[PDB]
DNA sequence: GGAGGCCAAGATCTCAATTTCGTACAAGAAATCCTTTG
DNA sequence: CCCTTCGGGAGGTGCATCCCGGTCTCGCTTGGCCTCC
């Protein structure tokens, strides 16, 4: 229970975003955020320590956290850049200083990186590497700017492990309308199917952490979006 | 449990490098980007979370020590299980996809997978990108030539037999050939490439299908170099890294991580700062890092960054300032009964 | 100050000795005899006294001992508030508590916190006077030397000119070149122990210059005589020991926070003072919610660029052309805040009258004299870098300048030697960096000081709750609202936090990419 | 096995300077600029590598011992493996990824090739750039211009016949014109040069073909010269050199080094000391260096590291302290279980 | 005789080409100035 | 207790190089073949 006004969050990406198909929602950054803040991971506290600083949706069950909607400039755009990870193996790993591997003839079968269950893993992932992220939210700004300044979280897919969608510079700033959940009709994140909100259809649970609870019918927004930062910091 | 915020800067001492293939191009090795070319780059978390695994991992090793054979205990299950979470044998403990806070007992037994995570098992340790705090801090590095030994010194003649001194003469021969072949191939290429934009489906199948060919060609052409496959008078490819003294702003943490966890994780970094190399071309020392890190954790309740100490790895040593940091350190030293083998 | 109070018993000589043909002033200086109190007190209280009872000839004296300074010090001793300029504080900076009493008894409330650790910088000064060194050796005297510490002396009047202390590239280096020809000087010394004491002085004199701060020229308020500034490099964290041996003191000020989060734009004073986390017991940033109006105009990116050549301090005619243009197109009287001296001589010759009364501070000129010729016939007012927390009011509390006009962000020059001393220090305290990284270093610090100051600037405007200010800059290198990833994006601090929606809403006077991109 | 890490200053005796592909350019000779143009200078750790390498495989090919007739029992393919790290017969035991200790017998046996590494094999020596200090300590060294021997000295003429004396007329003659009609194409080579910079880069194309055709002029004109081939008489360009005196700090290290390949770097570094050369332009002494560096090894899991000693190079001598480095060369000088040969 | 390891072989094909921070500032005092002048 | 000078004048030209030589890889699974147990 906190005085909650409409505000952007903009910030500068610093590496590409990987979107898990359905669009990073504010209220997932903020969830994990909070996760950090109070060392636990129960989804009930988190979540109502989540509502003092966020505005939920009683009616239609989603917290005011607008989707991630790239903000480009004349001078960078959205770019298409593969989150590269590869387990790397190396001399020191692969000595005997650091395991015992299975001997034959006194010499040491050497580990087989081409494949299978011990290969060297090249998993690659699509990211959107955009010069800003933006978020819309009805929510206290001193407490997010705190969580996103100081807390470890990013925009995307795992930003815990593979560093994805770091971002820098998050300025907030003061909206004249909540942008948040609709927008003329247009679901800015993702909503009930019965809200009535076009978009594109999707399973997923309403409120995060977006990998626990049954996955319901759900109306979510367009998974890249793309907005103008002069556009987006009119409000 | 608590959340350690790791918030630093990493200044480099000698340029900082890594090849990524996404990255990384024909034009040449450039650093992740994160856009176009006149953009800032960023060196990937992913490479300073996996040397800080190899570190805490050589930790563990060290820690347990070795069996009375003078052998590791750890098997290639158990060390690919340390080292990157491979379950390579089948056999883990499958914990459920819902229940959030599973492996407490994997997580108390093991303060290895528990920092980071195998697979199926949550990692405690985020470790972020070290961003540059700068708008020109990064360069084409490296490069050079190679140089023939016996074309600069003509002392190193004296050493030659004559029999090896016309192996070297059929080597430079060959090299000079091969040379003056292989450019004359790759400037066909060049003009089928130019053709490339003007073309049409139909004659852009036939004239791709002739590029190959003549790589092929280049390739044979190598091949038949009797006395050197590779030609040794080569212009090396710089390699973008960022410059001596950068400084990097990096984002670590751990969360929510009992004193044992955060133990490990500064002894793996006390472990690093013995060899603070991050990414690769360590032929030119690349890598080699002095970092600050202001250890911060939360105020129970209250959203507010507490300060619990400080991380400061530099060449003269590591700097541990903080009661707590001891306090975790000596905590991860106690707690001997973790398993590492199961 | 001591000296600043009413004269003596000297005063009464005024009483009678009536040379000056005034007439009307025997009766003012009949109650000034018998009013022994503070100037401000009585000067400045019962109508100022104008074209009467000079200032100047009541002044104490440079070198008045009398113990009646030391009665007014015991009568005001007991007190619960005190007001007094930041420089009596720092009078104890070697005077050992000569002047004041006990610390851990009071508080000590430093206003303007941000003009004391800048007037730091003033007081992070010992002179070595050339003319004291001629003077004091006059028998182990290398006459034959003479005319080198003369033409030196020459020098520095030719580079300091009529400046206190000057920081340029020509007086490090002459600072450097004298002190190696008075290292030269030194094997002519006779005498074994006079050219040994004359060695120890110029070495402790080299060391004192390059282990740390800044070296520069000077030239003493006093008999105009030349010296070679230094900077003391261990008495930063001496003010910081002083502040602390209060019970507890508060360092406040309006542009003291760099950024407006509290822990991170702090850091100025935690450094420069040398406060650790012994000292940092709150970092707190209050604003007012809405207090005053702010309009904002700026310079786009395609603005053009202010220096042509800023090596050799040359403002394009382009950029000179423009700003001169856009003052023209004012309406209403306007505060103009140029940073240098000969950026206001420039913009001054070009511009000319535009129907508003043009006013210009000569270099050296005290701001008194301009804001008061100013303030009856308000206009156009070019001000430079002199005018750091001084606003001109009105006369009567109105505001008298509809536009707050910054021609140019501050910006302050390269440090080539601060870089340099500071490398020095860091690699003999065994930290290895490279001069580049120093170099970052010195200038994102110079960019803190550049935002404060321009901070500063801006704070001249909005004095009242109904002040109302169409602030300017023309700068092409402040940070467009849209341009987010600009290299002086920490500029946008300038603008205070509440008007920052009306710095996202701002007239661009020459946007870049002005255009309607169809990839949305 | 210890990580040894030298830490030290390369002073200037003579100026150092460097000719990096990469970094020169048309508009001159440039030094390595750390990230941009208008960055510090930095001596490649690349050509330091270099040389220390080659100092190092001169060490190898001395204690193996020259036969009778001064020449080493090392084939070709020996010294170039040791020395560049290429192989020319291809018969070098590619290690293939995922084997334990991959070349630990070629480490144990070849500590040349352990310490510098080869394709496939990871070198423990890392040789880092060496960066400037200061503000100011490089500059335009060389320069200059070459100048007509008989113009210059009328008493070298008297050593000429009437015949030579013709042919230096022609030589001086044909200079002239040539130079003036290389002039004039040069004049307008720079004027499409200047127009180069035309937004339509579908006609820079073209342009582009009109400056090669234009230096295929030039070249076919100096073709056309019976008497001098190249202008005598020019202006040298200078290339840009650390200067004199100039102090340049250092970092390398070796990672889990042994004491053998610890002894073989620091004969590297005595037999280097001979000859302190690092780069180019020798014809005016370029490269003369006074090296001062500081061992320090860094056990893991101890917060602060010990130096075992100093190596300090002058021209004067090598001074070596500590007992540790004594030992460590020591021990590389009387193992004798070392092969290079493959 | 089964059971680990090392090597070779397996279909044709994916598109993209990069350019260099910031410029000039200086208030009221214990001071040492000083020491006068003598 | 004097009284500090005039101005002359300020380059002409050369010549601006040649050439190397731009790497391997590998991100998977399976069976045939080799020695090992």
């Amino acid at each position: 229970m906190l005085n909650f006004k409409p505000y952007r969050v903009i910030m500068s990406s610093l590496t590409p975003v990987v979107i898990s198909g359905i669009a990073p929602s504010l209220d997932g950054i903020l969830y994990e955020a909070l996760s950090q803040a109070i060392p636990s991971n129960e989804p009930g506290v988190v979540l109502a320590r989540l509502k003092e600083i966020l505005l939920f949706n009683d009616e239609l069950g989603v917290f005011h956290a607008s989707s991630l909607r790239f903000g480009i400039t004349p001078e960078q755009g959205i770019g298409a850049t593969t989150s590269m990870r590869c387990d790397y193996l190396s001399p020191e790993k692969l000595s005997t200083a650091m395991f015992s591997p299975r001997t034959r003839r006194g010499l040491f079968t050497r580990v087989l990186l081409t494949g299978g269950p011990t290969k060297r893993r090249m998993t690659t992932r699509p990211a959107y590497s955009a010069p800003y992220l933006t978020f819309d939210f009805v929510g206290s700004s001193e407490a997010v700017e705190i969580l996103l300044n100081h807390a470890h979280v990013g925009v995307g897919y795992d930003y815990f492990s593979a560093a994805n969608g770091e971002f820098n510079n998050v300025t907030i700033l003061p909206l004249d309308i909540d942008t948040s959940i609709s927008n003329e009709g247009m679901a800015l994140r993702p909503v009930p199917v019965n809200s009535g909100l076009n978009g594109i259809k999707g399973v997923s649970p309403l409120i995060p952490p977006y990998f626990v609870g049954e996955k319901l019918n759900i109306v979510h927004p367009a998974p890249v979006r793309t907005q103008l930062i002069s556009s987006l910091l009119r409000g | 449990m608590r959340t350690l915020n790791f918030n630093g800067k990493i200044s480099t001492l000698e340029p900082l490098t890594v090849t990524v293939k996404n990255a990384v191009s024909t034009s040449g090795h450039r650093l992740p980007r994160n856009g176009g070319f006149n953009a800032a780059p960023y060196f990937p978390g992913t490479s300073i979370r996996g040397t800080l695994r190899h570190a805490a991992h050589k930790v563990i090793v060290d820690r347990v020590g070795l069996n009375a054979d003078g052998k590791s205990p750890f098997d290639l299950a158990e060390h690919f299980m340390l080292a990157q979470g491979v379950d390579i044998n089948g056999e883990a403990e499958t914990f459920a996809p819902g229940e959030i806070n599973a492996g407490a007992e994997l997580r108390s037994k093991n303060p290895l997978i528990s920092l980071f995570g195998r697979w199926g098992l949550s990692g405690k340790v985020g470790i972020g990108n070290a961003i540059p705090d700068g708008d020109n801090q990064w360069g084409m590095f490296g490069g050079g030539a190679r140089s023939i030994m016996f074309q600069r010194d003509e002392s190193l003649m004296e050493f030659l037999e004559t029999d090896q001194v016309d192996r070297l003469e059929r080597l430079l021969e060959e090299q000079a050939e091969a040379s003056v072949d292989i450019s004359q191939i790759k400037t066909e290429q060049d003009a089928l490439k130019k053709a490339m934009k003007s073309a049409d489906k139909d004659t852009k199948a036939e004239l791709q299908i002739k590029v190959r060919e003549l790589d092929e060609k280049i390739q044979a052409r190598k091949d038949q170099k009797q006395e050197s496959r590779e030609s040794i008078r080569r212009p090396i490819d710089p390699y973008e890294a960022f410059i001596t003294g950068a400084e990097l702003s990096h984002r670590m943490s751990i969360k929510n991580a009992t004193d044992e966890e955060a133990g490990l994780f500064i002894s793996a970094l006390i472990r690093f700062a013995a060899e603070p190399r991050f990414g690769g071309h360590a032929n030119h020392n690349c890598g080699l890092v002095e970092a600050h890190w202001t250890v911060t954790t939360w105020k129970p309740g209250e959203l507010v960054p507490v300060t619990l100490g400080e991380i400061v790895i530099t060449p003269n040593g590591v700097e541990i300032t903080g009661d707590e940091l001891f306090a975790m350190v000596k905590a991860f030293n106690e707690n001997q009964s973790f398993d590492f083998t199961a | 100050g001591k000296a600043n109070y009413v004269s003596l018993e000297k005063v009464r000589g005024l009483l009678l000795m009536d040379e000056f043909t005034d007439l009307d002033t025997v009766k003012v200086l009949e109650k000034l005899a018998n009013w022994s109190k503070p100037l401000v007190e009585f000067e400045e209280e019962y109508g100022e006294l104008p074209a009467q009872i000079t200032p100047e000839m009541v002044t104490y004296s440079i070198w008045d001992d009398i113990q009646d300074i030391d009665d007014i010090r015991l009568n005001a001793l007991s007190a619960n508030f005190i007001v007094t300029t930041h420089a009596m504080v720092m009078v104890d900076c070697m005077c050992n508590h000569r002047i004041l009493g006990d610390k851990e008894n009071m508080y000590l409330i430093i206003d303007e916190a941000d003009i004391f650790v800048d007037m730091l910088e003033v007081w992070k000064q010992r002179r070595f006077n050339l003319r004291e060194l001629t003077s004091a050796f006059n028998e182990h005297i290398p006459r034959n030397g003479v005319h080198v510490i003369d033409q030196l002396m020459n020098d520095v009047t030719s580079i300091a000119g009529d400046l206190h202390f000057c920081s340029t590239p020509a007086a490090v280096a002459l600072f450097d070149n004298s002190f190696n020809a008075l290292s030269k000087v030194g094997r002519e010394i006779k005498n074994e122990a006079a050219r040994k004491a004359f060695f120890d002085c110029i070495y402790s004199w080299e060391m004192l210059g390059l282990s740390g701060g800044q070296k520069g020229v000077g030239v003493s308020n006093k008999r105009r005589e030349p010296a070679l500034i230094a900077v003391n490099p261990f008495i930063g964290m001496n003010v910081g020991r002083y502040c602390t041996q209060w019970r507890s003191a508060l360092l406040t000020s309006a542009t003291l926070s760099i950024t407006s989060t509290p822990e991170t734009g702090m850091e100025w004073l935690c450094k420069a003072l040398g406060l650790t986390s012994d000292t940092i017991s709150i970092r707190k940033i209050f604003s007012p919610d809405v207090y005053g109006s702010m309009k904002l105009t700026i310079a786009g990116a395609d603005f053009p660029k202010v220096f042509n050549d800023p090596k050799e301090q040359i403002f394009s005619g382009q950029w000179l052309k423009a700003v001169v243009e856009q003052l023209s197109c004012i309406q209403g009287p306007a505060l103009v805040l140029t940073a240098s001296h000969y950026e206001t001589r420039m913009i001054a010759n070009q511009l000319g009258e535009v129907s508003q009364p043009v006013y210009i501070q000569k270099a050296g000129q005290a701001l008194s004299e301009i804001i008061k010729q100013y303030q009856e016939k308000p206009g156009i007012l070019i001000s430079a870098g002199a005018s750091v927390g001084v606003s001109p009011r009105g006369e009567n509390g109105e505001q008298i300048f509809q536009d707050l006009i910054i021609t140019r962000i501050p910006f302050l020059p390269p440090d080539r030697m601060k870089a340099e001393s500071l490398y020095g220090y860091l690699k003999e305290r065994g930290y290895s960096r490279t001069f580049e990284a120093v170099n970052r270093n010195i200038y994102l610090e110079n960019l803190r000081k550049v935002i404060r100051k321009a901070k500063q600037s801006v704070g001249r405007g909005i004095r009242s709750e109904n002040d109302t200010v169409r602030i300017i800059i023309l700068d092409p290198r402040f940070p467009e609202p849209t341009d987010l990833s600009s290299k002086h994006r920490s500029l946008e601090h300038i603008i205070p936090v509440r008007f920052r929606r009306e710095y996202r809403s701002c007239e661009i006077l020459s946007p870049a990419y002005f255009e309607e991109d169809i990839q949305c």
